[PDB]
C-alpha cells in the first residue's frame, strides 16, 4: 500500500536509470514482456494493469528525441507504457537557458499531467525519486523547473534526487561549471536529500576490485543501479529491522539547510576471486568506511562526520552488527563531530542482492549500502566554486545565456547562495 | 608519359578479426581476475 514514483530526465538521466529497471525487473521474476511466469512485494515499484503484464511506476522525459527514442525500438518495446514517454523536438544544446526558460516550458505542462495521472492510481504515496544529471543540458533545466512545480502541487511528500556531478578533474563539456552552479542553487531549497555520484570516483572502484581495464558507460550504471535497490530493500521485503523511506530524511538531515550526502557500496567481488574471501560481516563493514570505497571523489578524512545510515542486506545475524559497530568508534582515523555521541542507525534486510546476468557483480551473500552526511562535502563545492571565479572573471561565454531569456544578474545571485552554503558547513564543524 | 589507393584507402579489407570491438569490455581477461565461474559449480553460495 506504499508506492514510489520514479522520474528520469536528461540524456544521462534516461541512461542512468535504464540500469535500474533490468536489475529491478529480474529480482521479482517479471519477464521483459511483463507477464508473470510463476507475496505482493512488487507493488512498491509497480502497478497492476488489471490483467496480464504489469506497468512500472516511471516517466521518461528528455528533450532530445534520439536518446528517448532509443528505448522505443529495443527489447523493452513491450514493457513501458506508450503514452507516458513524452518526447520533445529540439535539444537544450547544453545551454542552461534553453532548457528552463525557452523550450522546457512547452513540454513541462505535459509532465505535470502525466505525473498527476499516475499518482491517482496509488493510495500510499511514500515519496518521489528523480534522476537528473547536472552535467547535462536538459537535466539542468527540466530538472530545476520540475522540482519547483512538483513541490507546489503536492507539498510535503519526500523527494530524493540522484544527481551526478562532474568529477574534480575529468570532465566532458566545457560549461559544466555554469549549469552546476545555476542548477545547484535551485535544488538546494526544494529537495530533501541529494547524493554524490561523481563519475570519476566510480571509475576507481572498477579498476581496483573488479580490475576492468576497459570500462564504459554500460558498466558504470549497474553499480549505480545496485545502490538504488539496496536503499529500498527494507521497503518491499520482510526484515527484522526496517527503515522507512519517510524514515531516511528523518535520521540523516541534522539541520534544514544541509541536505546533501555521498554514499558507498560494498563488497564488490568478482566470481574468480570470491573463492578466497569468506566475506564475513566483521570484515565487510570495514571496507564500508575505507576512503577508497567512497562512491564520490572526496576525502572523508578532511573533516568530521554527522551521521551514518547503513542498511544491511543479507543473512547477517543481529548480534554481529552490534559487535562490529562499536569497534568502528575505536579507530582514530575517523572522528565524529562533538555534538553527536550516538550516530549509527543500522538497518538489516533479508533478501540478498540479485545478479544481473552478464554483469560484473558476483553473487555475494552480505551487502551494505551506506548513506552518511560528512563535513567533507564542502570540498567539492569549494573546488567547483573556484572554477566559476575564473571564467566569469571576464564574463567569457556569458553571451549564449542572456540570449535565451535569462538576466545577466542571475549569475550574480547564484554565487552568493553557494557562498552561504560553503560558509554554513564550516560553521557546523566548529566544536562547542 | 597510381595504385588502387587513390582516395579509397580510407576503407578496405578489415577482416572479421579486426571488426570485433577492442579486446575486452567490462571484463577482466586476466586468468585469476575473470568473472566466469568454474564448471564444478555453475551457480552456488560464493561465500560462507
Ligand atoms: N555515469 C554516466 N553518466 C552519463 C552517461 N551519459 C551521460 N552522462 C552524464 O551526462 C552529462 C552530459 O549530459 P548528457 O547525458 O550527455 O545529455 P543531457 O544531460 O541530456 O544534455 P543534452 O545532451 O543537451 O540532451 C555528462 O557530464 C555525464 O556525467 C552515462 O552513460 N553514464
Ligand atoms: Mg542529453
Amino acid at each position: 500500500m506504499r508506492e514510489v514514483i520514479s522520474i528520469h530526465v536528461g540524456q544521462g538521466g534516461i541512461q542512468v536509470g535504464n540500469a535500474c529497471w533490468e536489475l529491478f525487473c529480474l529480482e521479482h521474476g517479471i519477464q521483459p514482456d511483463g507477464q508473470m511466469p510463476s507475496d505482493d512485494a512488487f507493488n512498491t515499484f509497480f502497478s497492476e494493469t488489471g490483467a496480464g503484464k504489469h506497468v512500472p511506476r516511471a516517466v521518461f522525459l528528455d528533450l532530445e528525441p534520439t536518446v528517448i527514442d532509443e528505448v522505443r525500438t529495443g527489447t523493452y518495446r513491450q514493457l513501458f507504457h506508450p503514452e507516458q514517454l513524452i518526447s520533445g523536438k529540439e535539444d537544450a544544446a547544453n545551454n542552461f537557458a534553453r532548457g528552463h526558460y525557452t523550450i522546457g516550458k512547452e513540454i513541462v505542462d505535459l509532465c505535470l499531467d502525466r505525473i498527476r495521472k499516475l499518482a491517482d492510481n496509488c493510495t500510499g504515496l511514500q515519496g518521489f525519486l528523480v534522476f537528473n544529471s547536472v552535467g547535462g543540458g536538459t537535466g539542468s533545466g527540466l530538472g530545476s523547473l520540475l522540482l519547483e512545480r512538483l513541490s507546489v502541487d503536492y507539498g510535503k511528500k519526500s523527494k530524493l534526487g540522484f544527481t551526478i556531478y562532474p568529477s574534480p578533474q575529468v570532465s566532458t563539456a566545457v560549461v559544466e561549471p555554469y549549469n552546476s552552479i545555476l542548477s545547484t542553487h535551485s535544488l538546494l531549497e526544494h529537495t530533501d536529500v541529494a547524493v554524490m555520484l561523481d563519475n570519476e570516483a566510480i571509475y576507481d572502484i572498477c579498476r581496483r576490485n573488479l580490475d576492468i581495464e576497459r570500462p564504459t558507460y554500460t558498466n558504470l550504471n549497474r553499480l549505480i543501479a545496485q545502490v538504488i535497490s539496496s536503499l529500498t530493500a527494507s521497503l518491499r521485503f520482510d526484515g527484522a529491522l526496517n527503515v522507512d523511506i519517510t524514515e531516511f530524511q528523518t535520521n540523516l538531515v541534522p539541520y534544514p539547510r544541509i541536505h546533501f550526502m555521498l554514499s558507498s557500496y560494498a563488497p564488490i567481488i568478482s566470481a574468480e576471486k570470491a573463492y578466497h574471501e569468506q566475506l564475513s560481516v566483521a570484515e565487510i563493514t570495514n571496507s564500508a568506511f575505507e576512503p577508497a570505497n567512497m562512491m564520490a571523489k572526496c576525502d572523508p578524512r578532511h573533516g568530521k562526520y554527522m551521521a551514518c545510515s547503513m542498511m544491511y542486506r543479507g543473512d547477517v545475524v543481529p548480534k554481529d552488527v552490534n559487535a562490529s559497530i562499536a569497534t568502528i568508534k575505536t579507530k582514530r582515523t575517523i572522528q565524529f563531530v562533538d555534538w553527536c555521541p550516538t550516530g549509527f542507525k543500522v538497518g538489516i534486510n533479508y533478501q540478498p542482492p540479485t545478479v544481473v546476468p552478464g554483469g560484473d557483480l558476483a553473487k555475494v551473500m552480505r551487502a551494505v549500502c551506506m548513506i552518511s552526511n560528512s563535513t567533507a562535502i564542502a570540498e567539492v563545492f569549494s573546488r567547483l566554486d573556484h572554477k566559476f571565479d575564473l571564467m566569469y572573471a571576464k564574463r567569457a561565454f556569458v553571451h549564449w545565456y542572456v540570449g535565451e531569456g535569462m538576466e545577466e544578474g542571475e549569475f550574480s545571485e547564484a554565487r552568493e547562495d553557494l557562498a552561504a552554503l560553503e560558509k554554513d558547513y564550516e560553521e557546523v564543524g566548529i566544536e562547542t | 608519359a597510381d595504385e588502387w589507393n587513390a582516395g579509397k584507402c580510407i576503407s578496405g579489407e578489415a577482416t572479421l578479426k579486426e571488426v570485433q570491438t577492442d579486446k575486452d569490455l567490462g571484463k577482466t581477461n586476466r586468468f585469476g581476475f575473470r568473472n566466469i565461474t568454474k564448471d564444478g559449480d555453475e551457480n552456488r553460495v560464493f561465500g560462507v
